[PDB]
């Protein structure tokens, strides 16, 4: 049998590859801003339970449940994703807190998966908290045996915070990294006033943040990058000269790299244009790097100001690059570039909608409490009875139907709100004093123990079912009314700022403008 | 020629066969499990580099393919007539297999109009009942299987004209049913899901009811309050009179409360005369026209008396799903090589596939332009 | 199991019930009453078990556990065939 | 001892080799990875034991010389024979180290 | 003398250290670590034949 196909099946397959690739591979989510693979990671770490507060862990293991449950894709990707997550030097906040040779910005790649041993951090529980709760949905796995959550109940917006900077088959973005605080901020602003203009989102978050401190000089591009979504922006390394106090000589002090700069390449790509006479005023080069701080030493040769020489390095030295921003990411599973409000926007909506879900979901867990407890205290309340049911009644069974079947005295010592202290699915023919029990309820009560009958337990079941009163009365309370919901995440969105504060690394000059538009517009 | 080739004992061509697959991978399994008499296999490494891409004469990594099937000019040697692909059912699979069609396409087109290359069609899902099994490689077919388990001799007891409800007739309403689910589904991400999902049970509309607007009022008070019967989840629902023309023209509004923002969704002209709204209104009659509220099916030995015909659906294939396995294979190397040979190399139950050269079109020229692959994704 | 039944109602402190519950004696009906020796452990005091018994920490303990659908009648034949098979896997 | 205290018993599902391997790694054997896994495929290999004791699925290589695919390919399991070599284990029959 | 031996800044014998350790595992981190004025490291590969 050899049935006559036509070509479209190429075109065919190579949409369906780049469908595929273009939403399950690169283009991470607006919600989280995490990516596939390391929310599988994290899921895994946390099914795991390989909290910030307990020993180290082998990462072979890790990667092996990994590939063996949920990432079925090699080892070499996982591996490398978790030394990324690994580096201190390549995330503006880690997540992963390891121990081992991790490499650095010698270009040392990290040692094999037999050493290292890592484990979670106090900021990773932040990301994955309140997941039992039912607040998201699952998906299964590769064959259907397994749940994997679609979002991850998350209290900061990673996709700000960190970024990433991934390529599908047609598409490519870039996200520079930024502060929390600022962030935090501007949310807050952005939930005090719903028509903020840009301008304000502007002066809460002047610009991006770095790992390793530079010089911005360009405005003009991260406005534009701000306002549409595309731009470019300059960075500079920190430098400046030296003179002795004696006749000495010229020396260019070197204390800091721009962001993603090999040191190595960098200092042999000097030598060679040394050699090659295509720069001049340079001698020899030294080195006094150490464990306080990053030190290059240029020796200024003599009869040079140095101040040209530094010019044309920075003009030919890769201590002067751009940088390509570009967002794009997934706002329901298609491309689309998204600015600053819309991501703040998409975020506080997810943050409503699992604040939402928990309460009910809280609010479901109280309300079954209640209800069992409520035939508990009704069985403490009258026992002999009972007693005599239980002593004359060979089969369980029959004793169950027997207490079902009859009503109770309801004694004046067992006896709240009008509502609100029954389930939706319990029918109005039970609990109209009169009294009567449920199968579950009868089951319960033929589960209690002889230690609940001493002075005590009662008072503790009294104080019990008061919480439960109080606390379903409050999840009432912030259900009916959503200003006290916002009231909710303000007072979360404060905590967590006030927990995970810090301070600039960065420093943003302002030359592009100064330099052009009161030189040109006088 | 040494190191991965491995031909047969015949040498006479036109009558043996080559095969391209991973090497470690599925190779070894694949010489495990072929035969040593008109059999060969060229195992591959990794990818191979694009030609648009990157045009070279003297670029070469492998180079092996082409020498060994030919000399590349090719009407001299015609060594192996016959070629058959196996790839995988990934999705990396299908770029390796464009990857390839690309490049025999671009380089040699003699071999390709003469028909020579061959495509296999591996099996995908493997179901076991026991020891009823069975072989399925769509995912139609995995569907159309699983609504035949889920109705093996199924009988409708209702109260309607029918006392034995049963047949090719319940079939083709769960299949429409399904068909129609599917498009609601696909539709959802333009409107919410509930008003599509209560359309099934409410009453018709017609472009005539525009007139009286007791009529309306009636139809979308009942919409809203069972609406908001229906409604477990923290939402409610609203009901929204407008009239925008010269005297009447009436078009309802729903107006809906989610979380912290409300949302309304009027209804135009274009929105009943559309056919996805015909569609549903006419299954929502048909429907209707059946009286399933006392309702009494059997699979096989176990009847239970539901109030939903979905309800009853989704209790007929959790029935059906008990106790049955599927194993998905997702990889050559994975299967027996016996299980290989049987089911995607055997002469007698192979489905192979064969390419044509109808059309000499520009998809090859828009297949790397960073253009043409930005304005062909339109699949919305 | 009557006065059980009034010593934990009388007893505010489950404590205070336990050390009641071990230091009174105990009654030893007829219809609760094997081999000489084997039938308990070797780091078992002689002050315990000479009708005339005692009990112990960990048997009030055991005791307090207890349920309430262990009172039918349908487990005191299970215990006494559970008492007999355990009887007969000690002597074999 | 790890596939025992994993619990893949032969009435069971198959399981994925790498997470044995990576777990075997981690608690008892910390020597590498390519040793385990060349006694796993010849402990699985039919044509070189009397009695084979780790029942897999894959290629687990012949008689010709060819290799056995990845790690993460194959699906291993214990055998019913393999029960009877760590019976009766938590009955404090041997000593712990 | 590729890649692998990182000499120190010293010419001078006598006054510069020389190590052997593992390469993959060991050299990144001890050249991580080390000082960059006297100091010298050699990666090795596996074992050494027998003479
Ligand atoms: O494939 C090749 C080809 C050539 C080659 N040359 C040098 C070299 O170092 N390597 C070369 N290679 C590759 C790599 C060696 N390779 C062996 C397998 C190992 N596997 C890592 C691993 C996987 C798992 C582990 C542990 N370790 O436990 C959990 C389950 C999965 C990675 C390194």
């Amino acid at each position: 049998i050899t049935p006559v196909n036509i070509e479209e099946e190429l075109k065919s397959s190579y949409l369906d590859y780049a469908m595929s690739v273009i939403v399950g591979r690169a283009l991470p989510d607006v919600r989280d801003g995490l990516k596939p693979v390391h929310r599988r990671v994290l899921y895994a770490m946390n099914v795991l339970g390989n909290d910030w507060n307990k020993a180290y862990k082998k990462s072979a293991r890790v990667v092996g449940d990994v590939i063996g449950k949920y990432h079925p894709h090699g080892d070499s990707a996982v591996y490398d994703t978790i030394v990324r997550m690994a580096q201190p030097f390549s995330l503006r906040y880690m997540l992963v807190d390891g121990q081992g040779n991790f490499g650095s910005i010698d270009g040392d790649s990290a040692a094999a998966m037999r050493y290292t041993e890592i484990r979670l951090a106090k900021i990773a529980h932040e990301l994955m908290a309140d997941l039992e709760k039912e607040t998201v949905d699952f998906v299964d796995n590769y064959d259907g045996t397994e749940k994997i959550p679609d979002v991850m109940p998350t209290k900061i917006p990673n996709l700000l915070v960190n970024g990433s900077s991934g390529i599908a088959v047609g598409m490519a973005t870039n996200i520079p990294p930024h502060n929390l605080t600022e962030v935090i901020n501007g949310c807050l602003a952005y939930i005090d006033d719903e028509d903020i203009s840009i301008e304000g989102l502007m002066e809460h978050i002047p610009g991006p943040d770095f790992p390793t401190a530079a010089i911005i000089n360009g405005r003009r591009g991260i406005e534009e990058a701000y306002r549409t979504g595309r731009g470019k922006v300059y960075i500079r390394a920190r430098a400046e000269v030296e003179v002795d106090a004696k006749t000495g000589r010229e020396t260019i002090i070197v204390h800091e790299i721009p962001y993603q700069v090999n040191k190595a390449r960098l200092i042999e790509k000097i030598a060679e244009l040394v050699k090659e006479k295509r720069v001049e005023g340079i001698s020899a080069l030294r080195d006094e790097s150490d464990k306080d701080g990053m030190r290059i030493v240029i020796e200024v040769k003599r009869d040079a100001v140095g101040e040209v020489v530094l010019n044309n390095l920075y003009s030919q030295t890769q201590l002067q690059v751009s940088f390509g921003i570009n967002m794009v990411a997934l706002h329901h599973g298609q491309p689309k570039i998204m600015n600053l409000k819309d991501i703040i926007a998409a975020f506080v909506r997810h943050r409503r909608e699992v604040v939402t879900r928990r309460t009910i979901f809280e609010l479901r867990k109280a309300r079954d409490r209640a209800h069992i407890l409520e035939a508990l205290a009704v069985a403490l309340a009258n026992i002999d009875p009972i007693i005599e049911l239980i002593r004359h009644a060979p089969t369980p069974a029959e004793a169950k139907t027997a207490l079902v079947a009859n009503p109770w005295q309801l004694g004046n010592v067992a006896a709240a709100g009008d509502d609100a202290a029954r389930p939706e699915w319990l029918e109005p023919e039970f609990g109209v004093g009169l009294y009567y029990l449920t199968e579950q309820q009868a089951q319960a009560i033929l589960d209690l123990r002889l230690q609940k009958l001493t002075g005590l337990e009662h008072e503790k079941l009294l104080d019990e079912y008061k919480e439960l009163l109080d606390q379903i009365a409050e999840l009432l309370r912030i259900l009916g009314s959503a200003d006290r919901l916002m009231e909710v995440i303000r007072e979360e969105l404060e905590l967590v700022r006030e927990q995970f504060g810090d301070k600039r690394r960065t420093e943003i000059t302002a030359n592009s403008a100064d330099i052009n538009l009161e030189d040109l517009i006088t | 020629l040494p190191g991965k080739l491995a031909d047969c004992q015949e040498r006479d061509p036109a009558l043996s066969e080559l095969y391209l697959v991973e090497g470690d991978s599925a190779g070894g399994s694949a010489k495990q499990g072929r035969n040593r008499k008109n059999q060969a296999i060229l195992p591959l490494k990794g990818k191979i580099l694009n030609v648009e891409k990157a045009r070279f004469d003297k670029m070469l990594s492998s180079q092996e393919v082409a020498t060994l099937i030919t000399a590349l000019y090719n009407p001299d040697k015609l060594r192996y007539h016959s070629i058959i692909i196996m790839t995988d059912a990934d999705v990396d699979g299908s770029h390796i297999r464009t990857l390839l069609l690309t490049f025999f396409y671009r380089q040699m087109p003699e071999i390709v109009e003469r028909g020579h290359v061959y495509i296999a069609q591996p099996p995908l899902y493997k179901v076991k009942k026991g020891k009823q099994e069975q072989y399925i490689k769509d995912d139609e077919a995995m569907d159309q299987y699983q609504i035949s388990i889920a109705l093996d001799g199924a009988t409708l007891h209702t109260n309607a004209s029918a006392p034995a409800l049963a047949g090719e007739a319940l079939e083709k309403l769960v299949s429409e049913y399904n068909a129609t689910q599917k498009m609601i589904n696909r539709m959802e991400r333009r409107y919410p899901k509930a008003m599509l999902k209560e359309l099934i049970y409410q009453p018709t509309l017609t472009e005539a009811d525009l007139s009286d607007e007791q009529t309306v009022t009636r139809w979308v008070n009942a919409l809203v309050s069972e609406l908001n019967d229906k409604e477990q989840h923290g939402s409610q629902w609203k009901f929204d009179v407008h009239t925008n023309a010269e005297q009447n023209l009436f078009e309802p509004i729903v107006r809906v409360r989610t979380h912290g923002v409300d949302t309304d969704y009027p209804l135009d002209h274009e929105f009943i005369t559309g056919g996805e709204y015909r569609r549903i209104c006419t299954l929502g009659e048909k429907l209707r026209g059946l009286l399933e509220e006392d309702a009494f099916i059997e699979r096989g030995e176990r009847r239970q008396p539901v109030a939903s015909f979905e309800q009853a659906l989704d209790w007929l294939v959790k029935e059906s799903r008990r106790g049955l396995s599927i194993q998905r294979y997702k990889g050559l190397g994975e299967m027996n090589p016996e299980q290989l040979w049987e089911t995607t190399m055997d002469p007698e139950s192979r489905r192979m596939l064969r390419v044509t050269v109808k059309d000499a079109i520009a998809a090859d020229q828009l297949f790397t332009t960073l253009m043409g692959d930005a304005v062909e994704p339109r699949r919305a």
